[PDB]
RNA sequence: UCUAAGCGGGAAGCCUACCUCAAGAUAAGAUUUCCCUAGGACUUUAUGUCCUCUAAAGAGCCGUUCGAGACUAGGACGUUG
RNA sequence: CAUCUCAUCCUGGGGCUGAAGCAGGUCCCAAGGGUAUGGCUGUUCGCCAUUUAAAGAGGUACGCGAGCUGGGUUUAGAACG
RNA sequence: AAACAAUCCAGACCGCCAGCUAAGGCCCCAAAAUCAUAGUUAAGUGGGAAACGAUGUGGGAAGGCAAGUCGGCCUGCGCGGAAGAUGUAACGGGG
């Protein structure tokens, strides 16, 4: 599955001719540049490595400078690989460019991003735990965990127990979203619904794995 | 052990070779094979196969008695094949072989089709009758069971797909 | 099928079988005699 | 006079390759472990690794008797509340033949740092080819 | 006679398949690219020591901060902004 | 807030039926997921009302008070038989 | 004897990098037979359990009927009957 790397630009709506409003997310795609092609003979697997964006040359190390200059491309802000096959590795070469026209209107996709971070959170937010009595004699136990085990059989807390801790800030993939518009002159994709993360964060769009 | 200790009559054209633990037959209908268990000897005269036990134990007689019975069928078939005939009972059920793939209509919401293997062939005299013909007796029985398993015969009106020489239990449903 | 500890013939058309270390009874006259020792 | 211990600096490990095609598993494992520990050498010292290197090839052609190919179970526990995992001998031999020798031989060795250091000298490969052609292994007919 | 030899069908169950983590997997894997090429003595004679010369690729301290955050860690930028 | 077993309540796969169909009875395989809200009483239970595909049976110090409660029981007051 | 006051062998005056045995053992963990001879078992039985069921398989003393076949007793070793709760978990393990 070959796809695109873009930036989440915001969330909008599109009215249709029948009057239905469609909630949409806008994704900006600066056209991706192929920096490397990994094949079975030198790597063990087939993949296309891609860069997008721009970086100032005082923040590009000498190693990354040599890697970017081995191809023709300019240094972007990130590098990412896509697992492919041949008949998908057909005409792809270093110094090539993948644009928004890889997709079409009415296609189903998966979009992966990095969700927003909520910090250190408790059981009520992290695991939908229920709260205890507010005023019927309850002392200091409202959003606390309650019981965490049993009694001397087994004499320990089990692994994978649901407790308080860090929430958010992970890699999350949303499947089954539809392409609503492919604007070629502004280089933008618009998809239907919500996608993980904040505005301005890096997202990856690729054809759906279920089909 | 009466089945072993007896020879099979090999007619002309039929050909048998034993390069290894394999025995293959060649006649007019086709060419077959049979791997042999490691406790059986074979000694043909010219048209007379001889299956004997090695070391003459309880297990070896039992192995030879089937080593005989299956190659007797191999040679019985490569010259004169085998024929099975199934009947469909019940209005609407009908089968007609589209070329090499059999199309059956058996009271369903979708039309059934069966893709035959390479060995067996199948023809169609009328709607409510199928005939399968082959040189491999095992594969022919397998194909017959596989087609029968679609609408196996029921005991209240006898409808379904049956073997011709098959006895069907029958009941009535009063109260 | 009747799953029992004591399986045995019932009529003259009952045959006693041994499949996979299980003793069974099969009857070609009436299928309500099928037995499996278990 | 007294009984001397073998010096680790004077120990000389040798290299051997053993073919596993058509062989009972445990009756091979006992020989492998005896060579890995060094019991066949007159300088054997229970606190010194005076053993030899072994290469096993064709690890997916090893045999079991009876009905064990279908009936011998290998177990694992992930240490989560219900994480017991089960597999066969025959599923594990066509998919990971190195682990069968790993388990069979490591169960027949001591259990401590020197036992961990002895199992390192066993090298198991599924096919007919190994990469250690520079070490010049001998054909050990076990 | 479904089994002894041989060949099959068969479940929300099992293994895959979908998402996330994962080489401290001490067996610590792979690929692309980048950096370092001076002199003298010297004896416990070997990845031996001592004195001048050198200080790279890079990382961090510090600062402006963040849709990242308990402290950390992580992301961006520091005048050619 | 749980975790396990299977002697399985629902859903899945079957044999027999005094199995026409729909729906049942009984037995076998199956532990992946799921498996009500109220009135009364301190109740566990139980009865009733209205739902549900279903409202399983059990082990875990009759799981769980250095996690909460304190209505019952089982201190000191007072009264009835 | 896995671990195991009360079981089995055996009653410790001190020292030895000497030797023979007991109960129990001799494929590896772990010292000593991958020892020799003749059989049985296919169930991992061995390595947990009854009434009862059954052409499993080895041995023995007899019968009926005419290429043998029939079914009856006495026996060695096995099969089913056999479901539980943290994790394989009813050989210490590997095997
Ligand atoms: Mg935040
Ligand atoms: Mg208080
Ligand atoms: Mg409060
Ligand atoms: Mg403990
Ligand atoms: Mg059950
Ligand atoms: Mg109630
Ligand atoms: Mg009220
Ligand atoms: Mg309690
Ligand atoms: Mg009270
Ligand atoms: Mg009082
Ligand atoms: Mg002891
Ligand atoms: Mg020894
Ligand atoms: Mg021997
Ligand atoms: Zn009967």
């Amino acid at each position: 599955a070959i796809g695109l790397v873009g930036r989440k630009c915001g969330m909008t709506r599109i009215f249709t001719d029948a009057g239905v409003s469609v909630p949409v997310t806008v994704i900006e795609v600066d056209p991706n540049r192929i920096t490397q092609i990994k094949t079975l003979e030198t790597d063990g697997y087939q993949a296309v490595q891609v860069t997008t964006g721009e970086r100032r040359e005082s923040r590009v190390t000498n190693a990354q400078k040599g890697h970017f200059a081995k191809a023709g491309v300019a240094a972007g802000r990130l590098v990412k690989e896509f697992r492919v096959t041949e008949a998908e590795l057909e005409g792809r070469e270093v110094g090539g460019t993948i644009g928004v026209d890889l997709f079409t209107v009415g296609q189903i996709v998966d979009v992966t991003g990095q969700s927003k971070g909520k910090g250190f959170q408790g059981g009520v937010k992290r695991w939908n735990f229920r709260t205890q009595d507010a005023t019927h004699g309850n002392s200091v136990s409202h959003r606390v965990l309650g019981s965490t085990g049993q009694n001397q059989t087994p004499g320990r807390v089990f692994k994978g127990k649901k407790m308080a801790g860090h929430l958010g800030d992970e890699r999350v993939t949303v499947q089954g979203l539809e392409i609503v518009s492919v604007d070629t002159e502004r280089s933008v994709l618009v998809v239907k619904g919500a996608i993980p993360g904040a505005t301005g964060g890096d997202v990856i769009v690729r054809p759906t794995i279920k089909a | 052990s009466r089945v072993a200790k007896a020879p099979v009559t090999v007619p002309n054209g039929v050909t048998v070779t034993q390069n290894g633990r394999q025995v293959e037959v060649k006649g007019s209908k086709g060419t077959l094979s049979f791997n042999l268990h490691a406790l059986v000897e074979l000694k043909q005269e010219e048209g007379k196969l001889q299956l004997a036990p090695a070391k003459e134990s309880k297990d070896a007689w039992m192995q030879a008695g089937t080593a005989r019975a299956v190659l007797n069928n191999l040679v019985k078939g490569v010259s004169e094949g085998f024929e099975r005939k199934l009947q469909l009972v019940g209005v609407g059920y009908k089968a007609a072989v589209k070329g090499t793939v059999v199309n059956l209509n058996l009271g369903y919401s979708h039309p059934i089709d069966y893709a035959l293997p390479e060995g067996v062939t199948a023809e169609t005299p009328t709607a409510t009758e199928i005939i399968l013909k082959s040189a491999n007796k095992q594969l022919l029985g397998q194909v017959a069971a596989e087609i029968r398993a679609y609408r196996s015969p029921e005991p209240y009106k006898g409808k379904g797909v049956r073997y011709s020489d098959e006895v069907i239990l029958r009941k009535e449903a009063k109260k | 099928m009747k799953v029992q500890a004591s399986v045995k013939k019932i009529c003259g058309s009952c045959k006693v079988i041994r499949r996979n270390g299980v003793i069974r009874v099969i009857c070609s006259a009436e299928p309500r005699h099928k037995q499996r020792q278990g | 006079m007294k009984t001397l211990s073998a010096k680790p600096a004077e120990v000389q490990h040798d290299w051997f390759v053993v073919d596993a095609t058509g062989k009972t598993l445990g009756r091979l494992a006992t020989e492998i472990a005896r060579r890995l520990r060094g019991k066949h050498k007159t300088s054997y010292t229970p606190h010194v690794d005076a053993g030899d290197y072994i290469i096993v090839i064709n690890a997916e052609q090893v045999q079991v008797t009876g009905n064990k190919a279908l009936d011998k179970k290998y177990y694992r526990h992930t240490e989560f509340p219900g994480g017991l995992k089960e597999t066969n001998f025959e599923k594990l031999v066509a998919h990971k033949p190195e682990e069968i020798f790993e388990r069979a031989v490591k169960g027949m060795l001591p259990k401590g740092p020197l036992g961990y250091a002895m199992i390192k000298k066993m090298k198991v490969y599924a096919g007919s080819e190994h990469p250690h052609a520079a070490q010049q292994p001998q054909v050990l007919d076990i």
